[PDB]
C-alpha cells in the first residue's frame, strides 16, 4: 500500500480555508489518521480516523471523505498551525505513510 | 507375325529395320524424335527393339491410324519409349514392355512440345477408348510407368522399382522429366465416365504409385477401384508411397490391398483421398515398418487439417476392413486417419500397436465432419511403450449400447448404398470403447458446433456403461463444445482410468452427470472442469457417486446462476478431492443434497461471485479429510454459507481446517478439526448452532465493515481438548467487534483464551449476551474503542480459571470495562482487569457481579471520570480473595460491595477514592491510600462497616486542594481488634484533615490518628464518634 | 502526563550496532503496544516495528527485519529497540509512539539522533 499527497508544499494567508487533500493507492475504508510534526519534531495525532478529533485537537480541524480521497481542512489558519501533516493509513500491513505537506504562511 | 507397319519418321534422326519377320528393330541417333505409325500392333513372338543412344533417349511412337494397339509380344528398349494411341491401348497376355521410361497414353501430343522435352498430354482421344494391361510393364531401376486415358485398367503387373507409377484419367496430364527419371506428374481435368481398375499387381518398391481418376459425373458411379495388390515397400517419402486420389466426384471403392511396409525402418505412407471412399471387406492398407510405422490417411488429413490431401465428404468402412500401421519389432506406432466432412461409417480394424520390444502405441483418428458411426475396433496398445490413442470427433456423438443398430454393410447391401446414412445422431458403441479401455488403449472424444440453424449442438451423451476390468493404464477424455450429459456408469476395476469430461476451450455448454451415473476410476484422476481456461461449464450432479480410489478429483467451471451444483446423494471418494467454481448472480458451488464427499488427503473448494454466494452448503453434506479448506469471495452475498433449516453440515479433519471469505456464515455445523482455522476479511464471520471440537488450537479471525457483528457466536460449543482458542474481531462500523449471545462455551482447559474485539468509532469492543460459560486454564480479553465500550459483559456470563483471568480495555469515551450483568469470573490464582479512559470510566461493574480468585488487581486510569467504579442502586459487588487485593486509579468508588480479602490496598492518586455502603472484610493490612486533587473527598467511607480480624487498617489519605483529606461520615464501623488503625489526614490551603461526622465506632487494640493542615482543621470529630482502644489513642495535628 | 521518553543523541561508525530505549510513563504500560517509526532526511516517513508489551509479541517491516530487533522490560516500562549493521543509510530520527489498535499512534516519543 503507496500514500499519495498532494500537494507536497503549500502556500496561504492568515485565516485561509486550507486544504490538504490525501490520495491512496486504493480503497482503505477508513483508516486513516492525521499526524501533524511541528516543525520542532513533535509528532502528534489529530485526526485519527477519516473525521474524528484527537483530544488536543482545536475545532477548526476536520476531515471527511471515504475509499481512495481524503482531505484534512483547517477552517481558520493561525501561526501555530504551521507544520507537515503526514496523513498516515492503517488498513493493510505494513502501515505507510504520507509524504509530508508543509503549510507555509505568505 | 504382325508387326508396326506404316512407320515414318517424323521429327528426330533415325531408322527403321525389320531384320527378321519375328524381329523389328528401331536406331535412335537424336535424343528426340517422332515417329508416326498406321499401326502400331507386336504379335506373339513379336519383338521390337530399340536402339538408342543412353537410357535418358526419348522416342515417340503416335499412332495416326488403323485401331486399338494390340501389343502381344516383347517390346525391349534401352531408352525411354512413348506410345500414343487415341483409340486405345491393349496388352494381352504375356506381353513384356521393358524399357527405362515408357508412357501410354490416349491424349495427343504435339510435336512441337515433344522435340522441346515437353511432355503434356491432354485431347485427341476417341470416345471410350481404354488402355488395358493384362501383360507384364517393367522398367529398370529409376524408370518409370504411366498410363493416361479415359480408361485405364492393369490386370497383369507393373514393376517400376525406384521410380514412379502413375495411371491418370483426366483431360490433361502433364509429366515432368529431368535426367532420365521422372520428378513430378500434373494430373488435371475431369472427363466422362473416368475410371482406373487395377486387379494385378502394382510394384514400386522404395518409389510411388498415384492412382488419380478425375470423373465429370459418377454421382456414385465407380471411379477409381483397386482390388488387385499395390507394393510401394521401403523409406518413408513424405509425399506418400502409396497416393489415391478420387477427385470431386466419384466412389473410390477399394477391395485389394495397399503395402508401403519397411522391413528394416520407417514403412511407407499411403494418402486415399476423395469424394466418396468405401474400403471392402478384403481391403489390407498397410503401413507397418520395422522401425516405426508409416502413416495412413483415408479421406483427409489429422482433424482434415492437411491441406495437401483433399477432405472426403463420405468414408466407409466396411466390417472385416482392416488398416495396419502397427511397429513390427521396436519402434512408435504409426497414424491412421479416417475423415470425413458429411458422413463416416466405420466397421473395420485398426492397428496402431507399438513395437514388441520397444516404442509407443501409435494415434488413431475417426472422426467426421457430419454423422459418425464408429463400431469397429481399433489397437493401439503397446507392449513396452505408452498407450496409443483413439481419437474421435463428430458433430454431436452419443455412446449407445452394443452393435445391434440395423447397420448396413453385407446384408440387404446394394452397391454405394452404404453412402446413405440413416442413424441421425453419431452413434458409438460402448463395446468398442470397452475393448480399447480392455486393451490398454486411450480414447479421445471431441465435438465442434456446427453453423447456426442445425440441432447439432456440439453435446455428447453416454446412454451406455463404460468398463475397463483388464489392461494397463488408460486414459479417456471427453471434451464436447456442447454438453457433457453422462446417464451411464463409466467404471474400470482392473488398472487406472483417468477420466477428463472437458469442455471445449471456447465452450458454451455444461457438464451434468445425473441417473445414479457412478464413475468409478480404481485410482484414476477425474477431472471434469478444464482447469484455468475460464471455461464457463456448469457441472450439475445428481445422484453421481464419483469414487477415485486413490486418484485425484478436480472440478471445475463457472456458472453464472450455479457454478457447481449438488443434489441428491453424492459420494466423492478420492486421495484429494478439489472442488473450483465460479459464478455471477447465484452461487458458485451449491450442495443442495446429500453430499459425502471423502478424502484421505486434502478437500479444497473454492468460489467467488459478485452477487449470489461463493461458497452455500444447504444439505446433510459430510465432508472427512485430513485437511479441508473453502475459500470464497464475495461482494453481495456470501462467502461461506452453510445455513438450512433442516440440513446439518458434518466436517471431520484428523489434522486441521482452514475457511476463508469476505464473510463466513458458518451454521448448524458439527467440526472436528485438529487446528480449526477460519478468516473473513470483509463482513466478519458468523458462528451459530454448531459445535465446533479441536483438539489443538483455534483461530477465528474476522473483521467487518458493516453493522453487523465481527465474530457472532450463538449457541456454539467450541471446544479444544489440548489447545487454546484465539478469537480476534474488528468492527469498523457501528457493529460490535466480538459478540458473544446466546448458551455459547467454550473449553481450553490445557490452553488459553484470547477474545480480541476491535472497535472503531461508535462501535463497541467485545459484547456478552445471553449465558456464555468460558472455561479455560487461561482467559483473557483484550478490547479497544473509541465512543462504545472496549469491553461489556452485558449479559450473564462464567469465567472458571485454573490460572488466571485477565481483561483489557482502552476506550476514549465510552467505559473500558463495563459489567452490567451476572458475571462469575471464578480463578484459581490470580484476576486482573486494567482499563484505561479519557472521558468514560476505565471499569464500571453494574450488575450483581462476583469475582472469586487467591489475587484480585483492578486497575484504570481516567482524565475526567472514574478509573474503579463498582456502583449500582441494586448492583451487589462481591471480591472473594484469599490472598492481596490490589485497586490502583485516579478515582476509586466502591459502592454497595461485599469484598473479603486476605490483604487489601486502594490506591488512589488524582481523584480520591470513596468508599460507601460496603461490608469489607480482610483478615490482615488494609491499607487504603488516596491522594485528591480536587475538591472531592480523599478518603470518603460512609455506612461501611470495615473489619480485620488479625490486621491493621491503615487509611493515608492527601487533600492538595480544598476537598477533606479524610472524610468518615455515617456509620462507619472499624474493627481491628488485634491491630492498629492509622488514619493519616494531609489537607492543604484551606482543607481540612481528618473529618468525623456521624456515628463512627473505631474499635482496635492500637488507634492513631494523624492530621495535617494549614488554615483547617487537622482533626474535626463534628458529630458522635467512639474509640475504644485496649491500650492507647494517639492523635495529632497541626 | 502520558510521555514517552527516549535516550539521546547516538553517534556511531558504520557497521556498528545500537540500542534505542522507549521509556513510558503516566499510563498504563501494559495497556498499550510500543511503536518504532523512522523519518527518513528529507524522504518520508516509514514504520518499523511494533512490539506490544503485554506479550512482547512483535510485528517487523520486512525491510528492517534483518536491521531492528525490539526488546521489552515491563519492569522499567521500556522498550529497547535493537539494531545491527548499521550504515549512513539509516542516519535518521528514530520515533517510538504509543499504539493502541483505534487510536493508533496518540503520543510520540521526542525522537533521538542517530547519525551513521
Ligand atoms: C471393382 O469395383 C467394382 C464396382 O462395382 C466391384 O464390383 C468389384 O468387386 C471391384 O473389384
Ligand atoms: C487384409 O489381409 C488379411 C490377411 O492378409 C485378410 O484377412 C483381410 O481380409 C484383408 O482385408
Ligand atoms: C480388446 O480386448 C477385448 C477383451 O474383452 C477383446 O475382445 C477385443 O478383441 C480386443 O479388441
Ligand atoms: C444438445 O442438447 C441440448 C440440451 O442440453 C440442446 O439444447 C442442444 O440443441 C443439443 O445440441
Ligand atoms: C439417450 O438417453 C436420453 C435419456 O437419458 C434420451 O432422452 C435420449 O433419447 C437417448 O438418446
Ligand atoms: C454397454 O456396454 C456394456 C459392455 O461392457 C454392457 O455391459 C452394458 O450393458 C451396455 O449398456
Ligand atoms: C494419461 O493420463 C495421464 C495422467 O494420469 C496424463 O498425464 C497422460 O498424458 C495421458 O496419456
Ligand atoms: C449445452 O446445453 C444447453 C442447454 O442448457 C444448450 O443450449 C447448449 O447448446 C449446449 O452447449
Ligand atoms: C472405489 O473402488 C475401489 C476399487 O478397487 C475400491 O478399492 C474402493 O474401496 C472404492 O472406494
Ligand atoms: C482435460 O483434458 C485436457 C486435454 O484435452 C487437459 O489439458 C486438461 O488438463 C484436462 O482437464
Ligand atoms: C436423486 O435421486 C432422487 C430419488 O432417488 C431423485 O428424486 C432426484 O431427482 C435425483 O437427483
Ligand atoms: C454409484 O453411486 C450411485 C449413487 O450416486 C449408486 O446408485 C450406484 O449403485 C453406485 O455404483
Ligand atoms: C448454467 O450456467 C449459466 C451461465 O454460464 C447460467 O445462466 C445457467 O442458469 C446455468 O444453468
Ligand atoms: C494429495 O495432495 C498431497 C499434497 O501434498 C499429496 O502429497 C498427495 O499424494 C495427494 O494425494
Ligand atoms: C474463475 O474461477 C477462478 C478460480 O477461483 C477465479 O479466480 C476467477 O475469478 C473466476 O473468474
Ligand atoms: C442453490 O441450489 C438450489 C437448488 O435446490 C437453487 O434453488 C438455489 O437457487 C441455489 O442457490
Ligand atoms: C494438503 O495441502 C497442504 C498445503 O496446504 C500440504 O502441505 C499437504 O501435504 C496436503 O495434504
Ligand atoms: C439431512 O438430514 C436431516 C435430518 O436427518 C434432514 O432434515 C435434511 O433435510 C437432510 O438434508
Ligand atoms: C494435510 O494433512 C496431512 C495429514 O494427512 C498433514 O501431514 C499435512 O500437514 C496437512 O497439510
Ligand atoms: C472425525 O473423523 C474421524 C475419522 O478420522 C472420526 O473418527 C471422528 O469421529 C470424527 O470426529
Ligand atoms: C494445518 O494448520 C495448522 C495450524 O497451525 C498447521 O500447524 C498444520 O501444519 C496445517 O497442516
Ligand atoms: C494440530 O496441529 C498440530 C501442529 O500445529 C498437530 O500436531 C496436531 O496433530 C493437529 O491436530
Ligand atoms: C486473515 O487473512 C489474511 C490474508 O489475507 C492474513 O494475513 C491474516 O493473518 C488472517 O487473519
Ligand atoms: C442458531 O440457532 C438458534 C436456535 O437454535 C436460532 O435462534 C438462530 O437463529 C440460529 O442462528
Ligand atoms: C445452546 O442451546 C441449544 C439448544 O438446542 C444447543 O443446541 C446449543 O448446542 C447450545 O449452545
Ligand atoms: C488481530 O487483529 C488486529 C487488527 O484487527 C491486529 O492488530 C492484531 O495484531 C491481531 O492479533
Ligand atoms: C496462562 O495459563 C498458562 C497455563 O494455563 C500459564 O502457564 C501462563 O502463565 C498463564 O499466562
Ligand atoms: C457502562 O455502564 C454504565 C452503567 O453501569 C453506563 O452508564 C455507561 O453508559 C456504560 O458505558
Ligand atoms: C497474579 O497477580 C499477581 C500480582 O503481582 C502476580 O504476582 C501473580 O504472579 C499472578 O498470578
Ligand atoms: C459509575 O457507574 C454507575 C453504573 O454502575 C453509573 O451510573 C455512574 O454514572 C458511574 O459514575
Ligand atoms: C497473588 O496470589 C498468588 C497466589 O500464590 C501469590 O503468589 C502472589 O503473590 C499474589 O500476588
Ligand atoms: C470467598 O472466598 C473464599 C476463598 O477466598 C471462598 O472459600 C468462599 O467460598 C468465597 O465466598
Ligand atoms: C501481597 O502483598 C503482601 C505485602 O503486603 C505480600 O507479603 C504477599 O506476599 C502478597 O501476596
Ligand atoms: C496478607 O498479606 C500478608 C503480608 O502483608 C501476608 O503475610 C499474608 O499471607 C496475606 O494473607
Ligand atoms: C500508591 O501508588 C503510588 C504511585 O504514585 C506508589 O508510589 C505507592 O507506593 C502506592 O502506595
Ligand atoms: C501515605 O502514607 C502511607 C502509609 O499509610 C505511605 O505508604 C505513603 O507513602 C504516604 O503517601
Ligand atoms: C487491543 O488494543 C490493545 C491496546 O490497549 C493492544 O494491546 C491489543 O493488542 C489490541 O488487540
Ligand atoms: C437420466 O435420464 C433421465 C431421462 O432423460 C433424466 O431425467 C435424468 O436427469 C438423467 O440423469
Amino acid at each position: 500500500i503507496q500514500m499519495t499527497q498532494s500537494p507536497s508544499s503549500l502556500s496561504a494567508s492568515l485565516g485561509d480555508r486550507v486544504t490538504i487533500s490525501c490520495s491512496a493507492s486504493q480503497g482503505i475504508s477508513n483508516y486513516l489518521n492525521w499526524y501533524q510534526q511541528k516543525p520542532d519534531g513533535i509528532v502528534k495525532l489529530l485526526i485519527f480516523y477519516t473525521s474524528s478529533l484527537h483530544s488536543g485537537v482545536p475545532s477548526r480541524f476536520s476531515g471527511s471523505g471515504s475509499g481512495t480521497d481524503y482531505s484534512l481542512t483547517i477552517s481558520n489558519l493561525e501561526p501555530e498551525d504551521i507544520a507537515t501533516y503526514y496523513c498516515q493509513q492503517y488498513s493493510n500491513l505494513p502501515w505507510t505513510f504520507g509524504g509530508g505537506t508543509k503549510l507555509e504562511i505568505k | 507375325a504382325n508387326l508396326p507397319t506404316g512407320g515414318q519418321i517424323v521429327a528426330g534422326s533415325g531408322s527403321i529395320q525389320t531384320p527378321s519377320g519375328n524381329q523389328m528393330n528401331i536406331h535412335q541417333n537424336s535424343q528426340n524424335m517422332v515417329a508416326n505409325w498406321n499401326s502400331f500392333d507386336i504379335g506373339k513372338g513379336n519383338t521390337v527393339q530399340f536402339d538408342q543412344p543412353s537410357s535418358s533417349a526419348v522416342a515417340l511412337n503416335r499412332v495416326v491410324g488403323g485401331g486399338e494397339s494390340q501389343i502381344m509380344g516383347n517390346l525391349k528398349a534401352n531408352g525411354q519409349v512413348f506410345l500414343v494411341n487415341p483409340n486405345g491401348v491393349l496388352f494381352g497376355e504375356g506381353a513384356s514392355v521393358s524399357t527405362s521410361g515408357f508412357v501410354a497414353s490416349t491424349r495427343d501430343i504435339k510435336n512441337d512440345d515433344f522435340m522441346n522435352r515437353r511432355y503434356t498430354f491432354s485431347g485427341g482421344q476417341k470416345a471410350g477408348a481404354a488402355i488395358v494391361n493384362q501383360g507384364e510393364l517393367t522398367t529398370n531401376a529409376g524408370g518409370y510407368i504411366v498410363l493416361a486415358a479415359d480408361r485405364v485398367s492393369n490386370s497383369g503387373t507393373i514393376r517400376t522399382p525406384g521410380g514412379k507409377t502413375v495411371l491418370a484419367a483426366s483431360e490433361r496430364i502433364t509429366l515432368q522429366l529431368d535426367n532420365g527419371g521422372l520428378m513430378s506428374v500434373q494430373v488435371t481435368g475431369d472427363v466422362v465416365n473416368a475410371l482406373v481398375e487395377n486387379r494385378g499387381l502394382v510394384s514400386a518398391r522404395d518409389g510411388q504409385v498415384y492412382l488419380t481418376a478425375l470423373g465429370r459425373g459418377m454421382l456414385m458411379n465407380t471411379v477409381l477401384n483397386v482390388s488387385g495388390v499395390v507394393e510401394a515397400s521401403g523409406m518413408h517419402r513424405q509425399d506418400g508411397n502409396i497416393v489415391l486420389d478420387g477427385g470431386d466426384s466419384g466412389v473410390v471403392h477399394l477391395s485389394g490391398t495397399l503395402q508401403a511396409d519397411n522391413a528394416s525402418g520407417q514403412g511407407g505412407k499411403v494418402v486415399v483421398q476423395g469424394k466418396n471412399i468405401l474400403l471392402d471387406k478384403g481391403s489390407n492398407i498397410t503401413a507397418t515398418g520395422g522401425q516405426g510405422g508409416g502413416e495412413v490417411y483415408v479421406g483427409g488429413g489429422w482433424q482434415g487439417k492437411d491441406s495437401n490431401i483433399r477432405n472426403a465428404d463420405k468414408v466407409v468402412m466396411q466390417g472385416g476392413a482392416r488398416i495396419d500401421v502397427s511397429a513390427t519389432q521396436q519402434g512408435n506406432g504409426g497414424t491412421a486417419v479416417l475423415w470425413s466432412d458429411s458422413y463416416t461409417n466405420f466397421h473395420g480394424q485398426i492397428g496402431a500397436k507399438g513395437g514388441e520390444t520397444g516404442g509407443n502405441g501409435g494415434r488413431v483418428e475417426t472422426s467426421s465432419h457430419g454423422n459418425l458411426q464408429a463400431f469397429g475396433t481399433v489397437s493401439a496398445s503397446a507392449k513396452k511403450g505408452k498407450a496409443g490413442n483413439w481419437l474421435l470427433d463428430s458433430a454431436d456423438i452419443t455412446i449407445v449400447n452394443g452393435s445391434n443398430v440395423s447397420k448396413t454393410e453385407t446384408t440387404q447391401s446394394p452397391p454405394h448404398t452404404q453412402f446413405a446414412p440413416t442413424a441421425a445422431g453419431s452413434a458409438v458403441s460402448n463395446t468398442s470403447i470397452n475393448n480399447r479401455l480392455n486393451n490398454g488403449t486411450s480414447v479421445t472424444i471431441l465435438t465442434h458446433r456446427t453453423r447456426t440453424g442445425t440441432a447439432q449442438g456440439g453435446n455428447i451423451t453416454v446412454n451406455a456403461a463404460i468398463n475397463k476390468g483388464n489392461g494397463s493404464d488408460v486414459n479417456l477424455t471427453l471434451q464436447a463444445g456442447g454438453n457433457i450429459t453422462v446417464n451411464n456408469s463409466i467404471t474400470s476395476t482392473e488398472g487406472k482410468l483417468n477420466v477428463n469430461l472437458s469442455g471445449a476451450r471456447t465452450s458454451n455448454g455444461s457438464i451434468t452427470i445425473s441417473n445414479n451415473a457412478n464413475i468409478t476410476t480404481n485410482g484414476g484422476d477425474i477431472t471434469v472442469g478444464t482447469t484455468n481456461t475460464s471455461n464457463r461449464v456448469n457441472i450439475s450432479i445428481n445422484n453421481t457417486t464419483l469414487n477415485a480410489s486413490n486418484g485425484n478429483i478436480q472440478l471445475t467451471g463457472t456458472g453464472t446462476d450455479s457454478g457447481i451444483l449438488f443434489a441428491g446423494n453424492n459420494r466423492l471418494t478420492a486421495s484429494n478431492i478439489a472442488l473450483t467454481g465460479n459464478s455471477t448472480s447465484g452461487n458458485a458451488i451449491n450442495l443442495t443434497g446429500t453430499a459425502t464427499l471423502n478424502a484421505t488427503n486434502n478437500i479444497t473448494l473454492t468460489g467467488s461471485s459478485t452477487s449470489g454466494n461463493a461458497i452455500n452448503l444447504k444439505g446433510n453434506n459430510t465432508l472427512t479429510a485430513s485437511n479441508i479448506t473453502l475459500t470464497g469471495e464475495s461482494t453481495s452475498g456470501n462467502a461461506i454459507n452453510h445455513t438450512d433449516t433442516t440440513g446439518t453440515t458434518t466436517l471431520n479433519a484428523t489434522n486441521n481446517i482452514t475457511m476463508q471469505g469476505t464473510r463466513v456464515q458458518i451454521k448448524h455445523s458439527n467440526i472436528t478439526a485438529g487446528n480449526f482455522a477460519l478468516n473473513a476479511t470483509v463482513a466478519g464471520s458468523e458462528i451459530s448452532n454448531t459445535t465446533l471440537t479441536a483438539t489443538n488450537n483455534i483461530n477465528l479471525a474476522a473483521k467487518t465493515n458493516s453493522a453487523s457483528s465481527g465474530v457472532y457466536l450463538k449457541d456454539a460449543r467450541i471446544t479444544s481438548t489440548n489447545g487454546s482458542i484465539t478469537a480476534n474481531g474488528t468492527a469498523t462500523a457501528n457493529g460490535k467487534a466480538t459478540h458473544l449471545d446466546g448458551n455459547v462455551t467454550l473449553n481450553a482447559s490445557n490452553g488459553r483464551i484470547k477474545l480480541t474485539g476491535n472497535g472503531h468509532g461508535s462501535a463497541s469492543g467485545i459484547l456478552f449476551a445471553g449465558n456464555n460459560r468460558l472455561t479455560a486454564s487461561n482467559i483473557a480479553l483484550t478490547g479497544n474503542s473509541t465512543s462504545g465500550n472496549a469491553i461489556n459483559l452485558t449479559g450473564t456470563a462464567t469465567l472458571n480459571a485454573t490460572n488466571d483471568i485477565t481483561l483489557t480495555g482502552s476506550s476514549t469515551s465510552g467505559n473500558a470495562i463495563n459489567l452490567t450483568g451476572t458475571a462469575t469470573l471464578n480463578a484459581t490464582n490470580n484476576i486482573t482487569l486494567t482499563g484505561s479512559s479519557t472521558s468514560g470510566n476505565a471499569i464500571n461493574l453494574k450488575g450483581n457481579n462476583t469475582l472469586t480468585a487467591s489475587n484480585i488487581t483492578l486497575t484504570g486510569e481516567s482524565t475526567s471520570g472514574n478509573a474503579i467504579n463498582l456502583t449500582d442502586t441494586t448492583g451487589t459487588t462481591t471480591l472473594n480473595a484469599t490472598n492481596n487485593i490490589t485497586m490502583q486509579g485516579t478515582r476509586v468508588q466502591i459502592k454497595h460491595s461485599n469484598i473479603t480479602a486476605g490483604n487489601f490496598a486502594l490506591n488512589a492518586t488524582v481523584a480520591g477514592s470513596e468508599i460507601s455502603n460496603t461490608t469489607l472484610t480482610a483478615t490482615n493490612n488494609i491499607n487504603l491510600a488516596a491522594k485528591t486533587n480536587s475538591a472531592s473527598s480523599g478518603v470518603y467511607l460512609k455506612d461501611a462497616r470495615i473489619t480485620s480480624t488479625n490486621g491493621s487498617i491503615t487509611a493515608n489519605g492527601t487533600a492538595t486542594a480544598n476537598g477533606k483529606a479524610t472524610h468518615l461520615d455515617g456509620n462507619v464501623t472499624l474493627n481491628a481488634s488485634n491491630g492498629r488503625i492509622k488514619l493519616t489526614g494531609n489537607g492543604h490551603g484551606s482543607a481540612s484533615g481528618i473529618l468525623f461526622a456521624g456515628n463512627n465506632r473505631l474499635t482496635a487494640s492500637n488507634i492513631a490518628l494523624t492530621g495535617n493542615s494549614t488554615s483547617g482543621n487537622a482533626i474535626n470529630l463534628t458529630g458522635t464518634a467512639t474509640l475504644n482502644a485496649t491500650n492507647d489513642i494517639t492523635l495529632t495535628g497541626s | 502526563e502520558v510521555q514517552l521518553q527516549q535516550s539521546g543523541a547516538e553517534l556511531v561508525r558504520p557497521g556498528s550496532s545500537v540500542k534505542l530505549s522507549c521509556k513510558a510513563s503516566g499510563y498504563i504500560f501494559t495497556n498499550y503496544w510500543i511503536h518504532w517509526v523512522r523519518q527518513r532526511p528529507i524522504q518520508g516517513l516509514e514504520w518499523i516495528g511494533n512490539i506490544d508489551p503485554s506479550e512482547s509479541e512483535t510485528h517487523y517491516n520486512q525491510n528492517f527485519k534483518d536491521k531492528a530487533t525490539l526488546t521489552v522490560d515491563k519492569s522499567s516500562s521500556t522498550v529497547y529497540m535493537h539494531l545491527s549493521s548499521l550504515t549512513s543509510e539509516d542516519s535518521s530520527v528514530y520515533y517510538c509512539a504509543r499504539g493502541t489498535a483505534v487510536v493508533d499512534f496518540d503520543y510520540w516519543g521526542q525522537g533521538t539522533t542517530l547519525t551513521v
